[PDB]
RNA sequence: AAAACUUUCAGCAACGGAUCUCUUGGCUCUCGCAUCGAUGAAGAACGCAGCGAAAUGCGAUACGUAAUGUGAAUUG
RNA sequence: AUGUGGAACGGGGUAUUGUAAGCAGCUGCUGAGAUUAAGCCUUUGUUCCCAAGAUUUG
RNA sequence: UGGACCCACUAAUAGGGAGCUGGGUUCCUACUGAUGAAG
RNA sequence: GGAAGUCGGCAAAAUGGGAAUCGAUUCCCACUGUCCCUAUCUACUAUCUAGCGAAACCACAGCCUGGGGAACGGGCCAGGCAAAAUCAGCGGGG
RNA sequence: GCAGAUCUUGGUGGAAGUAGCAAAUAUUCAAAUGAGAACUUUGAAGACUGAAGUGGGGAAAGGUUCCAUGUGAACAGCAGUU
RNA sequence: GUUUGGGUAUAGGGGCGAAAGACUAAUCGAACCAUCUAGUAGCUGGUUC
RNA sequence: GUACGUGAAAUUGCUGAAAGGGAAGCAUUGGAAAUCAG
């Protein structure tokens, strides 16, 4: 299926998607943002140091009522969390996405995240006693692939005066 | 690496004014804490008969000082993974000084 | 595994309460594939399961 | 005075089900016909298939039998 | 990140209560015993641990 | 100012502008503290 | 110290009670954090975290001063001013 | 031929990951299953209802909720192997 | 320090009520249901290049 | 690819470009960048 960006190609990228996934949205944006252009080894040491509240996601977008933190101040904010079952799904795509790019023979040292991203899924009813306690899953697809990095015209006098300017020299 | 010690902890001074209806659930969480950062582990496994020594005397009495016996054994599930056991000590006066198992 | 129908079983063979009914902790193996009654009795003429006896009121302090 | 954030623009991906096309349905008009029941009606109930819950059909001869016509199926 | 290093206990001082259990014969041990930092002081005491992991920086 | 116009204290008990109760009729912004990226 | 608070012993302490007048009122005694005058202690909430997760309301929004004939208002006029992102309070302004 | 009708139907937002989560004192340790255990099972310990029960039964009412096996899509404002 | 289960009776400007102008299936400006009804509009709000 | 013809708007995510000191929107003129045309 097609992705949000033009990269996925099999040059140099590895793809991976879960749909229909009982997290939040919010919470996974955060994650994705945070990981985004991060290396493979280095999202994995992020993730885990998450779920082991040694590090903190930063929620930059939706930080209403979150609280402030010390964690944060690697990312140059102060609302910071550490939302476990965001982080669990991330993972588990990222080792997917691993295992897709030893599938397809990519060199696993030079592996980044070049395009990750959640969007909304539809929303499942469900009802408090009356209203809706809507949930909000989340589509997350992350793309890893290796890191790889004047005509103008003269006038007649404009000529003229350069060539004069030759023969001086 | 696989040690084993007798420790003396100071109970009064680890849960001094902590509230009555948690003395024992924070004696055991600063018992693991304290074989955590003694040991340099993760995982530490409470012995069952330590954890009756605990609750005694009620939920809100936890005598003052206690004397364990910390066992950095390895682990069963993985040789390269260590684990602390901790057992109690049946002792006439717990004002005593740690020292080393053989 | 589970043992609530064992444990069930075991209160209704030894006629006694399901708080009284000792279910032992390192025979778990046996006393799981132990479903039907027959096999509950055999538990119990083995030994696995055994009915812890009775409470005191303590009428010794009763009297005093 | 860079990021982040907010906003605007564009590409892509989402959410949602509009638009376009269709349609064994509906509506309207016209024409033709006169046929329920104590010989048990309309309706209701409960069942019936090799594997069926609903719809349809049927009634212990039960997703039917007899008779007539067709002529080689039914179908997951 | 090997130091007048830190930590866990131990001793002492200082405090709170009031003279413990036991041994005994109210009395003696016994101003004893118990507690003492959890935001008290001290330590030639013992034991233990650290010359590590990650992130951002012209 | 303290008490039931009254009587004390007091140096004095001066006059006015811009949360509450009794007897009487039958979100955002402000204020206050707390962080905080940045030449 | 002992109702000095309040329209007033509302509520607690005395264990509620003694005498008068018509259950009410008054008086004297008694008691007390109502008060001088607040301080301390405990539990829960609020705080942060993991998970879950709404609603009211919604033209757009959001600083003040003087003026805008009025209705002065937040938009207009003339000024003071004016630097991201935020957290916990209190509720003045609807 | 729609911008309104506190218009109809449907969909979606900001507030917002905010308000907030239930009364009914209270859970802890080990082991087993399991991908996964604060919540499942057993043992040990600590508690509670305290015969006017968090006990055992029935009438009305509900109708297969009963029991075994399996699942963890959806439901059990957390979770779940239940 | 009479209450109540079941059976039955009373039905709408009716019944019932130690009387509150109360109850009569979360409704008593006058029970609920369906038709007359697309009721009555001096009035309000909208009425499309 | 059954959550299945076509798949709009509101709304959301990512990427790229740009702006931002208590509003934002819009109009007039022109510069800057991008783009098309004679």
């Amino acid at each position: 299926v097609r992705y949000s960006a033009s990269p996925a190609l099999e040059t140099k990228c590895a793809k991976a998607r879960g749909a229909y996934l009982r997290t939040h949205f919010k919470n996974s944006r955060e994650v994705a943002f945070t990981i985004n252009g991060m290396s493979l080894k280095k999202a994995f040491i992020f993730l885990d140091n998450v779920k082991e509240h040694k590090q903190a996601v930063p929620f930059r977008r939706f930080n209403g009522g979150v609280g402030r933190t010390a964690q944060g101040k690697e990312f140059g904010v102060t609302q910071a969390r550490w939302p476990v079952k965001s982080v669990k799904f991330f993972y588990d795509l990222l080792k997917n996405a691993e295992a897709n790019a030893e599938a397809k023979g990519l060199d696993m040292d030079k592996l980044i995240i070049k395009h990750v991203q959640v969007n909304a899924a539809p929303k499942q009813r469900r009802r408090t006693y009356v209203t809706a306690y809507l949930s909000s899953p989340s589509h997350i697809e992350i793309i890893v692939a290796e890191e790889e990095e004047t005509v103008s015209r003269v006038s007649l006098k404009q000529g003229a005066k350069a060539r004069n300017l030759a023969a001086r020299k | 690496q696989v040690v084993t010690r007798d420790y003396t902890i100071h109970m009064h001074k680890r849960l001094y004014g902590v509230s009555f209806k948690k003395r024992a659930p924070r004696a055991i969480k600063e018992i693991v804490a304290f074989a955590q950062k003694h040991m340099q582990t993760k995982e530490v496994r409470v012995d069952p008969s330590l954890n009756k020594e605990v609750w005694k005397r009620g939920i809100r009495n936890v005598p003052h000082r206690l004397r364990l016996r910390l066992s950095r054994k390895r682990s069963d599930e993985d040789d390269k993974a260590l684990y602390t056991y901790v057992q109690a000590v049946d002792v006439a006066n717990p004002k005593m000084e740690t020292t080393v198992v053989e | 595994a589970n043992l609530r129908t064992q444990k069930r079983l075991a209160a209704s063979v030894l006629k006694c309460g399901k708080r009284k009914v000792w279910m032992d902790p390192n025979e778990i193996s046996e006393i799981s594939n132990a479903n039907s009654r027959q096999n509950v009795r055999k538990l119990i003429k083995d030994g696995l399961v055994i009915r812890k006896p009775n409470l005191m009121h303590s009428r010794f302090r009763i009297r005093k």
